[PDB]
C-alpha cells in the first residue's frame, strides 16, 4: 500500500528502539537463564504449530516476554506461566482466533490454572503499560520482501527461518534491532538462494549498508551454520514442512565474502 | 481510584460495559468513562480492550479521540476518554431542515481525513467509521473515535476479520468477499460520510449484503473488468449481479459543486489499488480554501 | 499433535 510504505516504516524504526528490551537484562534475573529463555522460546515456536497462529504472534510473545522479562525478576516455576500468559497476549492482539485460555494452559500441560494465566495477562498488560504494538522482525522483512527482483518464496521463507532463529538465542540477538535482524536476514538469505545481495534501494530506505549490517550479519551467519547442531530444534523441523519450501534442508554458504 | 471520578450521566453503552460523563473531583475535567468488564476464568481482558488501549496510546493527534488513562482495577477496566459533546449522527439529525454549512462539511471531512491519515500512517485501520463514532465539539474539532475494531495492519497486508464495517459504510471489496483489504476501506467511509454530510441522509442504506451492493451498484455504476481489473474473480461476485449504468453525481450529490464530487468520487473508488488515500486527498483542490467555523449547536 | 509439556521445575 505505498501510500504509507515508508510512513510507516518511518514510524516502525522508532518504535522497535522504544520497545527494545534491555541487552544483558539476564543477567540481572537472579533465578534464569538465557539458556532456559530458549528453552522458553523454543516451546513457544512449537506451541506456534500446533496452534495454527501466525509467525507474527511468536515475535510478538517473545517480545513481551523480553520487556517483561526486563523489569520483573522471576523465578524457575513461573518462566512458563509468563511465556504462556504473553503468548496469550500476542493471539488476543494479532490473530483473528485466538485460541481460548484453558487451550493455553492444556499446553503447559495443567501447570498453572486458569486464574493464573489471567492474572498475569494483566501484570504483563501492566507491566508493559499496555504497549503491546511492536515491530517486529517479521514486520519488517515482510516489507523488504517487496523490494524483491523478482519475488521467491524460498528467499522469503529462509529469510523467516533465519530471522526466527534468533528469537531463541538472547545473547547475541537482544543486541541487534528487528530492522537490523530482518535485514541481516533478507540479504543472508537471498545470497544463499541466488548468490544475490541486499538490494540497493533497501540501503535507500533503510540506509542500512553492506557493512553496518556486518556485526548482526556475521552472527546470523554462524546461528545459521550451527543451526542443525543447536539445543533446541523446534524452529528447524518447522521449516521442514512444504509449508515452508523446506527450506531448513538449504545448506547454507560457508563463508559470507564481507 | 474512581475514588476521585464521579459518575454523572450513563452516555452510551457497548461492547462490553457502559460509558459515563464523568469529573474528575480533584481537576473538575469532564471525562468519558468506558468501564470494560473482565472477570477472571473468562477470556481475560478482552481483545477489542487489548487492541482498544495499545492502539489508542499510540494515536496522538488533535483529530483522533484522546486516551487519558487507564485505570486497572483488579475487577474492571475503566478507559479514561477526554468528553466530547455529542457524535457526527445526533448533529446531522438536529439539522436535518437546516442543514450544513459548506464550510462546516469542508472542515469537518478535512479534520476526518487529518485524523485517518495519521492512523494510516501509523499502520492502524479503524475499521468502523461512521457517524455514531465520530465526535465532535462545541469549537468545532472533530475526532475519529470508537476504536474497538481497530488493528495494526502490516505491509503487504494479510488476510484479516472479514466481517467487517457497519453494513451502510462496507466498502465494495470487502462486500464482494475479498480476502485482502487495507486502508481504501477507511476512505470507502469518509467517502460515505462525506457525501451523508451533503444531504444530511444516509448514502447506500442497505439492509442486506445484496441490497448494500445493489444501492452501490445503481449509484456508480455496475463495475466490470476495466474500471477495477479482479472484479469477476472475487469470491463472492455473481455474473447474475445486473449492469446498472452510472447516474450523474449531479444527482447524487447535488449541492456538491465541481471539486467535492471530483474528491466524493476519488474517495468513492472501486478499485481500491486506485481509490484515492488521506494525504494524498488532503492535498486536493476541494481543500485549497480550507477554515475552522464553529457549529451551531 | 504433541507440544503441551512442562518446561522447568514447575
Amino acid at each position: 500500500v505505498p501510500d504509507y510504505h515508508e510512513d510507516i516504516h518511518t514510524y516502525l524504526r522508532e518504535m522497535e528502539v522504544k520497545c527494545k528490551p534491555k541487552v544483558g537484562y539476564m543477567k540481572k534475573q537472579p533465578d534464569i537463564t538465557n539458556s532456559m529463555r530458549a528453552i522458553l522460546v523454543d516451546w513457544l515456536v512449537e506451541v506456534g504449530e500446533e496452534y495454527k497462529l501466525q509467525n507474527e504472534t511468536l515475535h510478538l510473545a517473545v517480545n513481551y516476554i523480553d520487556r517483561f522479562l526486563s523489569s520483573m525478576s522471576v523465578l524457575r516455576g513461573k518462566l512458563q506461566l509468563v511465556g504462556t500468559a504473553a503468548m496469550l497476549l500476542a493471539s488476543k492482539f494479532e490473530e483473528i482466533y485466538p485460541p481460548e485460555v484453558a487451550e493455553f494452559v492444556y499446553i503447559t500441560d495443567d501447570t498453572y490454572t486458569k486464574k493464573q494465566v489471567l492474572r498475569m495477562e494483566h501484570l504483563v498488560l501492566k507491566v508493559l503499560t499496555f504497549d503491546l504494538a511492536a515491530p517486529t522482525v517479521n514486520q519488517f522483512l515482510t516489507q523488504y520482501f517487496l523490494h524483491q527482483q523478482p519475488a521467491n518464496c524460498k528467499v522469503e521463507s529462509l529469510a523467516m527461518f533465519l530471522g526466527e532463529l534468533s528469537l531463541i538465542d538472547a545473547d547475541p540477538y537482544l543486541k541487534y534491532l528487528p530492522s537490523v535482524i530482518a535485514g541481516a536476514a533478507f540479504h543472508l538469505a537471498l545470497y544463499t538462494v541466488t548468490g544475490q545481495s541486499w538490494p540497493e534501494s533497501l540501503i535507500r530506505k533503510t540506509g542500512y549498508t553492506l557493512e553496518s549490517l556486518k556485526p548482526c550479519l556475521m552472527d546470523l551467519h554462524q546461528t545459521y551454520l550451527k543451526a542443525p547442531q543447536h539445543a533446541q530444534q523446534s524452529i528447524r523441523e518447522k521449516y521442514k514442512n512444504s509449508k515452508y519450501h523446506g527450506v531448513s534442508l538449504l545448506n547454507p554458504p560457508e563463508t559470507l565474502n564481507l | 481510584s474512581m475514588e476521585n471520578f464521579q459518575k454523572v450521566e450513563k452516555i452510551g453503552e457497548g461492547t462490553y460495559g457502559v460509558v459515563y460523563k464523568a469529573r474528575n473531583k480533584l481537576t473538575g475535567e469532564v471525562v468519558a468513562l468506558k468501564k470494560i468488564r473482565l472477570d477472571t476464568e473468562t477470556e481475560g481482558v478482552p481483545s477489542t480492550a487489548i487492541r482498544e488501549i495499545s492502539l489508542l496510546k499510540e494515536l496522538n493527534h488533535p483529530n483522533i479521540v484522546k486516551l487519558l488513562d487507564v485505570i486497572h482495577t483488579e475487577n474492571k477496566l475503566y478507559l479514561v476518554f477526554e468528553f466530547l459533546h455529542q457524535d457526527l449522527k445526533k448533529f446531522m439529525d438536529a439539522s436535518a431542515l437546516t442543514g450544513i454549512p459548506l464550510p462546516l462539511i469542508k472542515s469537518y471531512l478535512f479534520q476526518l481525513l487529518q485524523g485517518l491519515a495519521f492512523c494510516h500512517s501509523h499502520r492502524v485501520l479503524h475499521r468502523d467509521l461512521k457517524p455514531q463514532n465520530l465526535l465532535i465539539n462545541t469549537e468545532g474539532a472533530i475526532k475519529l473515535a470508537d476504536f474497538g475494531l481497530a488493528r495494526a495492519f502490516g505491509v503487504p497486508v494479510r488476510t484479516y476479520t472479514h466481517e467487517v464495517v457497519t453494513l451502510w459504510y462496507r466498502a465494495p471489496e470487502i462486500l464482494l468477499g475479498c480476502k485482502y483489504y487495507s486502508t481504501a476501506v477507511d476512505i470507502w467511509s469518509l467517502g460515505c460520510i462525506f457525501a451523508e454530510m451533503v444531504t444530511r441522509r444516509a448514502l447506500f442504506p442497505g439492509d442486506s449484503e445484496i441490497d448494500q451492493l445493489f444501492r452501490i451498484f445503481r449509484t456508480l455504476g455496475t463495475p466490470d473488468e476495466v474500471v477495477w481489473p479482479g472484479v469477476t474473480s472475487m469470491p463472492d461476485y455473481k455474473p447474475s449481479f445486473p449492469k446498472w449504468a452510472r447516474q450523474d453525481f449531479s444527482k447524487v450529490v447535488p449541492p456538491l459543486d465541481e471539486d467535492g464530487r471530483s474528491l466524493l468520487s476519488q474517495m468513492l473508488h472501486y478499485d481500491p489499488n486506485k481509490r484515492i488515500s488521506a494525504k494524498a486527498a488532503l492535498a486536493h483542490p476541494f481543500f485549497q480554501d480550507v477554515t475552522k467555523p464553529v457549529p451551531h449547536l | 499433535g504433541s507440544a503441551k509439556r512442562r518446561l522447568f521445575g514447575e
